[PDB]
C-alpha cells in the first residue's frame, strides 16, 4: 500500500480540462515542497513533469500546472490532446529522508 | 547529452540473487545520486534506495533493506544493485534515477528537480 | 632429579624445614639423615568465576531513522528516542525554498541509530576458597600433591623412602577482595577491583548498555552536521592500559596463576633408602658425562657394572693432591640397585682443582673437575 | 537564487568589486546598471597529492615457527629470518638433561611470525601550489563553474544573454600547509601537524607490503608464543580530539576582484509587462532582512520587464528595494524569482500595472 | 597396564577424505600428547604431526600441514587424524605413539623416552 | 620421500657376533640433541622403543642393545645376534625446529 493516495482511473474529453488529486499526510504532501508529478507511457520509462508543487522543466508544455493545499496536492492538464493518454504518479520526499510514489492514474482520453 | 543505459533482461529462479546496473553517459558521476525504483507488471512505482556516487553511503527503504544492496563503480560510472533472496513476487522493471548531491558531498536533503533522468529499466523475471 | 636445570633453584638445609613454594621456580632440600627432595608448585588453580560486569570495546550502528520538520513547524519525533537499544542525537540545520521548505529558518532534525557491541570484556571475582594448588615431590635417584584452603595439611608416601606431612599456608595472590579476573577475548589478567568498575566504556551486569555515550563520537557545537557514529575499537587501548597488569593463564577451563605458597614440611616419618646397604666393591663407569648446572654443582650418571648389588655407590671429592675430602655430595647416600644400573648424582666440588673418586681400590674412577 | 537559504551570508554594494569567499559562505553582488549575481566557493580540490606514510592499526599473526639450540651450540636459525612478512624476536631458556642437552645453562631460541595488516591509516602531503578553487556564479531568475589555480588566478567566465565577466583572485591562507598532513582513516578524515603524525608510535610503509617496526604492533609476551596489540582505531580517535576534522574539501577564503565593465541585465531590452500576474510561490522573509516571491505571468506580450514597487502604508512612495536586477517574464506561463528588502513595519508590493496589479501586504518584525 | 586401541582397516577412493583413531587406556590421557607416525608398504616411518590433550594445541610437518588436522576427545580419551584429499600415495598404516607432556601441561621439549607406547596401525588402502 | 636421517638399508651378520648400524644426521638433529632413539619393527608388528637419550635403554630391552653418539653420526650396536634380531631398525631424533626425523631403515638379516 502506497502512502500517496490517487484515484485509479480518470476520463476526459479532447480540449477539456482534468484534474488529477494526490492525497498524502503532513510528514510527506503537507510537510514539503518535495511534490513531483510524473507521466508514464505504455512501455516506456517514467517522465518529470512537475517538481517544487508548480515548476516544470523546459521541454514539459505550459498545458500541465500544478496546486497544493494541505496533505493534497492536485494536477491539472489544460487542453486535453491524444498523446496525453498515460499512466500519472505523483511523488514526495518524506520526513524521513524516503520517497513515497502514489498508487497511479490511468488517463484515458475520448 | 545526459543518457542512462540499463543492463540487459534477465529470467532467474526463486531463491536466487539478481545483479542490474545502469552507466551514467553526459555528467559527472561523482557529483550525483543514483536512486532505484521497481514497477511490478500492472502495478505502481516502489521506491527502493539511493547511493551517493561520490563518497559511497546509502539509504534503503524498510521493505528492502534485509534483501537489496547497492554499490557503485567510479572508474566505469556504473551504478549497480543487488537483488537477493528473490520471490515470485520481485518479478518488476527496475528503473534508475538520478539526482544531484550537494555540493559538500553529503546528501542530506535531495533536488527539488529529483528523477530528472531515468533509465528505461531492466525487466527482472522470477519463475 | 626434577630441579637441577631449572634456572630459579633454591637450596634449603635444616636441622620440622621451612620453605617458600614459587611458579617458575623450586626447592631443593637436605637435612642430616634424611632423604634429599625436589619441591615445586606445578600449578595454582581457581575452579569457578563469578561474572561481575561486562564491557562494549567494539560497537556498531544499524537501523539508521532521520526526521525532519521545516521551521515554525516544532522539533521532530522518532518512536526509537523511547527505545533503550538506541543513540539518538538533535541537530538544527537550515532550511529554505531549496531544501523543500516553504519558510526560511532553523528546521529541527533528529537521527537514531541501533547499538550493537561486536566485542566485549569481562570481569570475573575469583573466589580464594577455590584455589586449588598441585606441589610435586621428587626424591633423587615424583608425587603429586593437592593443597586446598580446607585441607592445607596433605600425608605424602614415597615408596621405600617413607612418608612426609606437607603443612601449607594458602595465603599467595594479592587481597582477591580489591582484585578482579578481566578477560578479554583470549587474555586473561589481575587487575584491580577499583580501576575496572571506573573504565569509561559502556556496561551491563545481565541486552542493555548502561552509558552507551561512552562509545558514541564526540559532537561539537560549532561545526557542520553528521551522523551518529561510534567509536573503532577500544582493543588496542585497553593493552596499552593493562601494561603494568599481571598477565593469567586461562586454558581448557580454569585459570592458573603465579602462586607463592609458604610450607613447613614434617621429615619425622622419612628413611634414606640405601643405609640399610654395604659398599659397592665392583667397577664403576660414567654413563652420562659429568657437566656443571646453573648453581655451582655437578651432575653425573653411573653405572654399576659389578656384582653385589644392591649396594652404596661409594664417591668423595678430593683435593689437588688427592688426599682430603672437599667437597660436599648433595644426593643422600646414591645406590645401585642391581648390575648394570645407572644412578644420577649431584655434587658440589669446590672453587678450583679436586677429583670425583667413584668406587674402591684400584677399579676405582678418578675424574678431574675444575670450577670458575 | 543559490545563497537565499544559506546562513552565512554576505551583499557587497558598488560601481563596477572586491569580495572575499569563502567555505559555508555566499556573495550577493549588487551595482547599479549590471545584474545582481550570487557568488559561492564549492570547494577546494587537490588534483595531485603525495603520499608520505602508511601506518598498521590493526593486524593479526600467523604461521608461528620455533627453533631451539642447546648450551654453547650458538645461536639457531629459521629461513623466515630472511623473509621481510616475518617479524622474528630471539631469547634464552633454561636447557639441561631432561631437555635433551649434554649441557646445562641457557640456550638461545628463535621464534617467527606471519605479520598482516587487516587495518591501515593514511598521510598525504597538501602542496598550495596543486589547489585548485571551484567558484559558481549564479545569475537572479543553474549556474556557471569557473576554476582558480595559483598558476592561473584571472578567468573569463561567459553568462549566456548576460555578458562576460573576469574573475581575478588570489589564494590567502592561515595555517600552514608546509607542517600540515591530511590524516585518513577508514572513512574520516583529519588535518594533523607533519610531527605528530611521523612520531607516531605504530608499523609503518611508504608507498605483497613491507611493513618497518612490526614489534611496535608485536609482543613476545606470554603469562613461547606471539601475541598481536588489537585494534589501535579508537586510540588514534582519542589522540585525535583536539584536531581539525575534513571532509578534498580544505579550509580557507579565497579573496576576489571581480570585472562587472562586459555585463548587461537581460530584461533592459524589454517593454513593462501590460498583462496580470499570479503568486506561484508565495512571499517568504529570509535570514538577512530580505523576501522571496515566484511570480506566474499569466500575460500576454512576453518577454517583458515585471513590474515591482514596495510602496508605504499609505500606497503612496516607493519606500523599499529591489535586490533582483530588472526581473523579466520570459514567456506567458513563465515563473520569475524576486528578491525584495521591504521596510520595517507595514509596506505593500506590488506586482503589475492597473487593476490587474496583485497588491501584496508585508510586515517586517524589527 | 598401557594400552592404545587403534581404528579398523579403511578402503578409500582418491580425492576424499579420511578419519583414523586411538583410544587411550590404563593411563592419563590428558597428561600426555598423541602423535601420528605413517608408514607405506616397503617404506620407512614418517613424522605427520602432535596433539597436547591437555590443552588441544597441535604441530604438523610441513608435509602434512595443508591436508593434515589432528582433533582429541577427552572424554572418550580418544585422539583423532583427518587426512583430506588423499591421493594413491596416501596408501600407508597410520600409527599413534604417545609422549608425556610437561606438568604444566605445555608441549615445548618432549620427553627423552617419546613414543614408548604404540598403536597397532591403520592400514588405509588408496 | 627422502629422510633427514641416513641408515644404510640392508646389514648382515651370523649368529652370536656384534653388529653397528649407523644414523647419520646434522647440527639440527643428531649432532645438536641428546633425543637420538632407536626402534625395533618385526614384520608385520608396530615399532618398539630399544634405546632413548642415545644410551639409555627401557626396563624390558636386553643390554646386548647398546647406543653412541660422535657428530652427527648415531651407531646402535647389537652384541651375539639371535635369530629373533632380525628386524627393521629405525633411529629418530627431535629436530632445532621442534619436529621428529626418522631413518631411511635398516633391515637386519641374521644367518
Ligand atoms: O492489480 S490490482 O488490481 O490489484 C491493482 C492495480 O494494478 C493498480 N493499478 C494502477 C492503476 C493506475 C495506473 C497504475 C496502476
Ligand atoms: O622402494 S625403494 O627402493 O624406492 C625404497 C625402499 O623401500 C627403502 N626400504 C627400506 C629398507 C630398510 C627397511 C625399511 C625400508
Ligand atoms: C534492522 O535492520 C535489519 C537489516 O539490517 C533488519 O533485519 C531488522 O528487522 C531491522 N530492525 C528494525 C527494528 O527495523
Ligand atoms: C599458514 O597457516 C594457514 C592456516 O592458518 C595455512 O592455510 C597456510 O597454508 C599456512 N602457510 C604456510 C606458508 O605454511
Amino acid at each position: 500500500q502506497s502512502a500517496l493516495t490517487q484515484p485509479a482511473s480518470v476520463s476526459g474529453s479532447p480540449g477539456q480540462s482534468i484534474t488529477i488529486s494526490c492525497t498524502g499526510t503532513s510528514s510527506d504532501v503537507g510537510g514539503f515542497n518535495y511534490v513531483s508529478w510524473f507521466q508514464q507511457h505504455p512501455g516506456k520509462a517514467p517522465k518529470l513533469m512537475l517538481y517544487d508543487v508548480t515548476s516544470r522543466p523546459s521541454g514539459v508544455s505550459s498545458r500541465f500546472s500544478g496546486s497544493k493545499s494541505g496533505n493534497t496536492a492536485s494536477l491539472t492538464i489544460s487542453g486535453l490532446q491524444a498523446e496525453d493518454e498515460a499512466d500519472y504518479y505523483c511523488s514526495s520526499h518524506t520526513s524521513r529522508g524516503t520517497w513515497v510514489f502514489g498508487g497511479g492514474t490511468k488517463l484515458t482520453v475520448l | 547529452e545526459v543518457q542512462l543505459v540499463e543492463s540487459g533482461a534477465e529470467v532467474k529462479k526463486p531463491g536466487a540473487s539478481v545483479k542490474v546496473s545502469c552507466k551514467a553517459s553526459g555528467y559527472t558521476f561523482t557529483s550525483y545520486a543514483m536512486h532505484w525504483v521497481r514497477q511490478a507488471p500492472g502495478q505502481r512505482l516502489e521506491w527502493m534506495g539511493w547511493i551517493n556516487a561520490g563518497n559511497g553511503n546509502t539509504k534503503y527503504s524498510q521493505k528492502f533493506q534485509d534483501r537489496v544492496t547497492i554499490t557503485r563503480d567510479t572508474s566505469a560510472s556504473t551504478a549497480y544493485m543487488e537483488l537477493s533472496s528473490l520471490r515470485s513476487e520481485d518479478t518488476a522493471i527496475y528503473y534508475c534515477a538520478r539526482d544531484k548531491v550537494d555540493d559538500y558531498g553529503d546528501y542530506w536533503f535531495p533536488t527539488l528537480w529529483y528523477f530528472d533522468y531515468w533509465g528505461q529499466g531492466t525487466l527482472v523475471t522470477v519463475s | 632429579m626434577r630441579c637441577v636445570g631449572v634456572g630459579n633453584r633454591d637450596f634449603v638445609e635444616g636441622v620440622w624445614v621451612d620453605l617458600v613454594l614459587e611458579h617458575g621456580g623450586c626447592v631443593t632440600t637436605m637435612a642430616q639423615g634424611k632423604p634429599t627432595l625436589d619441591f615445586e608448585l606445578t600449578k595454582t588453580t581457581a575452579k569457578e568465576v563469578a561474572l561481575l560486569r561486562t564491557y562494549c570495546i567494539e560497537a556498531s550502528i544499524s537501523n539508521i531513522t532521520t526526521a525532519t520538520r521545516c521551521p515554525t513547524q516544532g522539533e521532530p519525533y522518532l518512536k526509537e528516542e523511547q527505545d533503550q537499544q538506541y543513540i539518538c542525537r538533535r541537530d538544527v540545520v537550515d532550511r529554505g525554498w531549496g531544501n523543500g521548505c516553504g519558510l526560511f529558518g532553523k528546521g529541527g532534525v533528529v537521527t537514531c541509530a541501533k547499538f550493537s557491541c561486536s566485542g566485549k570484556i569481562t570481569g570475573n571475582l575469583v573466589q580464594i576458597e577455590n584455589l586449588e594448588y598441585t606441589v610435586v615431590v621428587t626424591v633423587h635417584n615424583g608425587v603429586t600433591a593437592m593443597i586446598t584452603p580446607r585441607s592445607p595439611s596433605v600425608e605424602v608416601k614415597l615408596p621405600d623412602y617413607g612418608e612426609l606431612t606437607l603443612d601449607c599456608e594458602p595465603r599467595s595472590g594479592i587481597d582477591f577482595n580489591e582484585m578482579i579476573l578481566m578477560k578479554m577475548k583470549k587474555k586473561t589478567w589481575l587487575v584491580h577491583k577499583q580501576w575496572f568498575l571506573d573504565l569509561p566504556l559502556p556496561w551491563t551486569a545481565g541486552v542493555h548498555w548502561n552509558y552507551k555515550e561512552r562509545m558514541v563520537t564526540f559532537k561539537v557545537p560549532h561545526a557542520k552536521r553528521q551522523d551518529v557514529t561510534v567509536l573503532g575499537s577500544q582493543e588496542g587501548a585497553m593493552h596499552s592500559a593493562l601494561a603494568g597488569a599481571t598477565e593469567v593463564d586461562s586454558g581448557d577451563g580454569n585459570h592458573m596463576f603465579a602462586g607463592h605458597l609458604k610450607c613447613k614440611v614434617r621429615m619425622e616419618k622419612l628413611r634414606i633408602k640405601g643405609m640399610s646397604y654395604t659398599m659397592c666393591s665392583g667397577k664403576f663407569s660414567i654413563d652420562k658425562e659429568m657437566a656443571e648446572t646453573q648453581h655451582g654443582t655437578t651432575v653425573v650418571k653411573v653405572k654399576y657394572e659389578g656384582a653385589g648389588a644392591p649396594c652404596k655407590v661409594p664417591i668423595e671429592i678430593r683435593d689437588v693432591n688427592k688426599e682430603k675430602v672437599v667437597g660436599r655430595i648433595i644426593s643422600s647416600t646414591p645406590l645401585a640397585e642391581n648390575t648394570n644400573s645407572v644412578t644420577n648424582i649431584e655434587l658440589e666440588p669446590p672453587f678450583g682443582d679436586s677429583y670425583i673418586v667413584i668406587g674402591v681400590g684400584n677399579s676405582a674412577l678418578t675424574l678431574h673437575w675444575f670450577r670458575k
